[PDB]
């Protein structure tokens, strides 16, 4: 398991917009905590989530230390936690937050750690990871006295000294925000220059969604270049998709988990069967095919199971169009095998300067028949704001084979008159716009979710999401104007028949 | 789409027993490759009928053994389905001649073969092939007749050679005789084979003249009677007055086995003997059986759950749909980036000739802005909307917008990986450029073509046919000929068209040792 604590500023700072319309950095902050739980709903995640406020007035806490509201303690997210955040959402969010909870108080961070401290202590799940995700836009918080900061700083050592990392998503203060006065020490850098003050929602949800999950390794393999030469690597899939989570059917009354047994007993015995008791058969016409599960499991050993080097053939030839299943990323293991990562990050940099691919077979896993997956290198990307949105690393691309590719009919190429095409280039830098990767979010999925979370607090309707992925028909036909009409009437004669 | 009726006409005479030392005969590669053929043609199960025709032999067996003419014309199975007679045929009861015949006999054979026996059977393609060494003398009168019926007749062809038509361990199926390592009487066939397939197909036959080894590792047997796609009409809209009506296949669907391996007891061999049982009981500790009336149809969402008007509160969709959202920078569209197990090739509908101006249009209109389009796309009115990029792809021969799904935020996975060009503890050596360098340029398997500008592929990869498919067809075909035997080791031709040209490993050996010995590597 893995527990993030939103560690909240409620101070007075965060309640002032800066005469702008975005909204006020509380907001910001409370509409990207919502999202991570619905987020960290979506996946089915079962991570713990707290949210913990300072500098307020009242508090609600473990050992009742000044200006510390608790206001979630570690536990999984669920319908209530989502609405509650919920209640701070808006002006009036603001306004309610400002009427249980006064802004403006005194605090120490010394004191606000250990009691984040203590909320860990209580737990005894084996949890892989505990970060504390601090949101501040300021830059000195204890630039009144030095004893509140020396504390402070032996906290955070002492809290990263066991093993919970302190992250620090600071957000848009006037006149920029140095890290360096206050918060040089306070974050476990485990070199890595750090973000850019957050500005608006995207840039912090997404500082926040990359800050929060952990890679997970799909699964760990030999990249090898002979019989010796072998670096170990980890195959992330950077991308997957998200199926709508299976329903778990319940014990009716109680509404308990349930079992869903496999017992395969003879029709004759009923003694369960041993797999060993089993032969496994295909039937072609009258003829028939017996073999055992282990021969059926083995009509496929190609290679030991990993990536094995084959070539290095130039880019130009993996074109783009021949796409099979989605693509994984192949990353450096130094772990298991000492100096991978060297060697690896040798391959990456004369891969780019010769912008040549490396064409490799790829067996995943023992007993599994090859595909021919090519290494395509891809460099760094520190965005605008410093986030990574193209980790360095091979991304790694299945090639079909010509069972795969099918062949298509035709009819003669026919090609309009370049008056057609800048009538058409007209329409077409009409309706331009900079798509980005994380641009469109399902209908599907937030349908069905917010339907589940009418369902869970028993409201009348659900929320219907608002499509994206409709056409904007209106505006956009208001945005081409009679450009159309010039298309129309140029190629198609005047009594087609589209319908 | 309905069926094939294909005729293999093998050459067995005395010559294809020319077995040297290190090359396989080109009788025993003649019957690998017909291995290959049935094999996939009987246990995916189509319904194309095979008829096998051997020419080389001693006997006599056709319709026009009259007149003392055709001999060694060994009609060995006329057209039926194939089946595993015909498998065990091919390696146990089928063996060499010491005649040598003609082979325009054996295709004036072969044209009566399909001709006469496909007289009450409708059939949608006919195709023919030969599989010779050509070293026998013949007689081109007849040539007039067989071209003057094979197009008339409707009938294609194929012709597979130990040669080339463009030295070392002769890998078969491989990745590499020589063209001037054959005999005259060898070219003089060869000009009348090169003759016969222009005179079918213009320059497009000497696509079809392959050798032996390039036919074990391409799909270049099947490749005349494949299964025609399946056209999926909709409508491209941009706006709502903008509609181009459009047919879309799919062209990169993978492949994968139409048969599960059924579990029958390992006595009796039955199924129906076996059966499973899943009942619900408590899954927690005191296990009490749970009814079916005692379990119902709910959800989680975090730490809550749900129970479940319900039943119809399903998401809906606006039916079949190709709609645009709006075009962008193909730099932008990145390709890892890409979802869905599957790409689709959009033309303009058939039979609309206005329709292919406007998707032209469009087609060129980005391709010259330098930009695609980022279109949705629903396959039916019971199907879960997508948003793809559909960017354009102009051949020569045709147009078309390649369709491949995108995905959404809730898909991608945004993790932070450490940077490696910027880290200090894996420092910029020499080693770093000298060694990585030479060995790059050791393995490309791409060559400059002999016009030194113009860029061939050595080892192209996406040609190579699923290794799984003849490896799984094996090991069945062995069990259904040899029940008592454990499984042959995979064959060479496979293990070789699944490995880089030997030239690649030959000069590529010394970098490697200059690797090992060079960049230190050591497991915990």
């Amino acid at each position: 398991r893995d527990s993030l604590i939103f560690l909240v500023d409620a101070s007075k700072a965060m309640f002032e917009s800066q005469s702008e319309d975005e909204l006020t950095p509380f907001d910001m902050s409370i509409q990207c905590i919502q999202s991570v739980y619905i987020s960290k709903i979506i996946s089915s995640d079962r991570d713990l989530l707290a949210v913990v406020f300072y500098g307020t007035e009242k508090d609600k806490n473990s050992v009742n230390f000044k200006n510390i509201y608790v206001l979630q303690e570690l536990d999984n997210p669920g319908a209530k936690r989502i609405l509650e955040l919920d209640q701070f959402k808006g002006q009036q969010g603001q306004k309610r937050f400002q009427d249980m909870m006064g802004h403006g108080s005194d605090y120490s961070l010394s004191e606000v750690l250990w009691v984040c401290a203590n909320l860990f202590s209580d737990v005894q799940f084996k949890m892989s990871h505990k970060r504390i995700m601090l949101f501040t836009n300021e830059d000195n918080p204890h630039g009144n006295d030095s004893a509140k900061a020396s504390r402070a700083r032996t906290k955070a050592g002492d809290l990263r000294d066991t093993g919970i990392f302190l992250d620090l998503m600071h957000l848009k203060k006037p006149g920029g925000f140095d890290i360096s006065l206050f918060y040089r020490d306070i974050i476990s850098i485990a070199l890595r220059v750090h973000f850019e003050e957050s500005s608006k929602l995207e840039d912090l949800l997404r500082k926040v969604r990359a800050k929060e999950t952990r890679k997970r390794a799909l699964s760990r393999l030999k990249l090898k270049l002979n019989k010796d030469i072998v670096i170990s690597v980890g195959i992330y899939n950077l991308v997957q998709k998200a199926l709508k989570p299976p329903p778990i059917k319940l014990y009716r009354e109680t509404n308990e988990p349930v079992k869903t047994k496999t017992r395969t007993f003879n029709t004759s015995t009923g003694g369960l069967l041993l797999p060993s008791d089993t032969k496994r058969s295909q039937i072609y016409g009258s003829r028939q095919i017996i073999l055992e599960k282990e021969e059926t499991e083995e009509l496929k050993r190609f290679d030991d199971p990993g990536l094995m080097l084959m070539g290095f053939k130039p880019l130009v030839l993996l074109k783009k169009h021949h796409y099979l299943r989605p693509s994984l990323f192949v990353y450096p293991e130094e772990s298991l095998v000492i100096g991978s990562s060297t060697l690896f990050s040798a391959l990456l940099i004369k891969c780019l300067e010769k912008e040549v691919a490396a064409l490799c077979r790829y067996t995943p896993r023992r007993n599994i028949p090859p595909y021919f997956v090519a290494l395509v290198p891809q460099e760094e990307e520190l965005d605008d704001q410093k986030i990574q949105v193209t980790p360095p690393g091979f991304q790694l691309v299945f090639l079909p084979f010509a069972d795969d590719k099918r062949k298509m009919p035709f009819t003669e190429k026919i090609m309009a008159t370049p008056e057609q095409v800048g009538k058409m280039k007209a329409i077409v830098e009409k309706l331009r716009f900079t798509y980005r990767s994380d641009s469109f979010e399902n209908p599907v999925l937030q349908q069905h979710f917010r339907n589940l979370e009418a369902l869970a607090l028993d409201l009348m309707e659900p929320e219907q999401a608002v499509d994206l992925t409709l056409p904007k028909v209106e505006a956009m036909n208001k945005r081409l104007g009679s450009l159309v009409d010039e298309f129309k009437e140029l190629v198609y004669p005047p009594d087609y028949n589209p319908e | 789409g309905n069926k094939a009726a294909v005729v293999l006409c093998m050459d067995v005479g005395f010559t294809m027993s020319n077995s040297i030392p290190g090359i396989e005969s080109p009788f025993e590669q003649a019957k690998k490759v017909i291995t290959m053929f049935v094999q996939r043609q009987v246990f995916a199960e189509n319904k194309d009928e095979i008829a096998l025709v051997l020419f080389g032999t001693d006997g006599t067996d056709n319709p026009l053994s009259g007149g003392d003419q055709y001999q060694n014309i060994t009609v060995h199975r006329h057209l039926m389905l194939p089946d595993f007679d015909l498998l065990e045929d091919i390696e146990s009861k089928i063996q060499p001649g010491s005649q040598q015949a003609d082979f325009l006999d054996a295709l004036i054979v072969s044209m009566d073969v399909i001709q006469h026996e496909t007289i009450g059977k409708k059939f949608e393609k006919r195709h023919i092939e030969i599989f010779t060494d050509l070293s026998s003398r013949f007689s081109k009168s007849q040539l007039d007749i067989i071209i003057h019926s094979l197009k008339k007749c409707d009938i294609s062809l194929q012709f597979f050679l130990p040669f080339s038509l463009g030295d070392g361990p002769f890998r078969l199926g491989g990745h590499g005789f020589p063209l001037k390592g054959i005999t005259e009487q060898q070219k003089e066939g060869l000009e009348i084979v090169k003759m016969v397939m222009i005179s079918l197909e213009g320059e497009d036959g000497l696509d079809e003249i392959y050798s032996f080894s390039e036919s074990l590792r391409k799909l270049c047997v099947f490749k005349k009677i494949e299964r025609h796609s399946i056209h999926w009409p909709c409508r491209l809209t941009i706006g709502s007055n903008l509609s181009i009506r459009i047919a879309a296949y799919k062209s990169i669907l993978q492949e994968r086995v139409k048969k599960t391996w059924t579990v029958v007891d390992a006595k009796t061999l039955k199924k129906e003997d076996i059966q499973k049982e899943t009942v619900y009981c408590l899954n927690d500790d005191d296990e009490t059986e749970v009814l079916k009336e005692d379990i119902i149809q709910g959800f989680r969402y975090g730490s809550d759950i749900v129970p479940f008007d319900e039943e119809q509160m399903k998401y809906k969709s606006e039916g079949k749909c190709f709609s645009v959202l709006g075009f962008c920078k193909s730099s932008q569209v990145q390709r890892r980036f890409f979802m869905g197990n599957q790409v689709l090739k959009v033309f303009a509908a058939r039979d609309d000739e206005a329709a292919a101006v406007a998707l032209s249009s469009l087609i060129h209109a980005l391709d010259d802005l330098d930009m695609v389009a980022i279109v949705r796309y629903a396959y039916d009115k019971r199907a879960n909307p997508q948003v793809g990029v559909a960017f354009p792809h102009i051949k020569h021969n045709y147009e078309c917008l390649v369709y491949v799904q995108l995905p959404f935020m809730e898909d991608l996975r945004q993790y932070m990986f450490s940077s490696l060009k910027n880290s200090k503890k894996y420092a910029p050596t020499e080693a770093q450029l000298n060694a990585v360098d030479a060995l790059i340029d050791s393995m490309s398997l791409a060559k400059k073509d002999e016009k030194t500008d113009t860029l061939e592929d050595l080892f192209p990869t996406t040609k190579i046919p699923n290794p799984r498919f003849q490896r799984l067809f094996q090991c069945l075909l062995h069990r259904a000929l040899h029940p008592r035997e454990p499984l042959p080791p995979i064959q060479q031709h496979i293990w070789n068209m699944l490995n880089p040209p030997a030239e690649v490993t030959t000069k590529s050996q010394i970098p490697l040792s200059k690797i090992k010995t060079l960049f230190p590597l050591i497991e915990a």
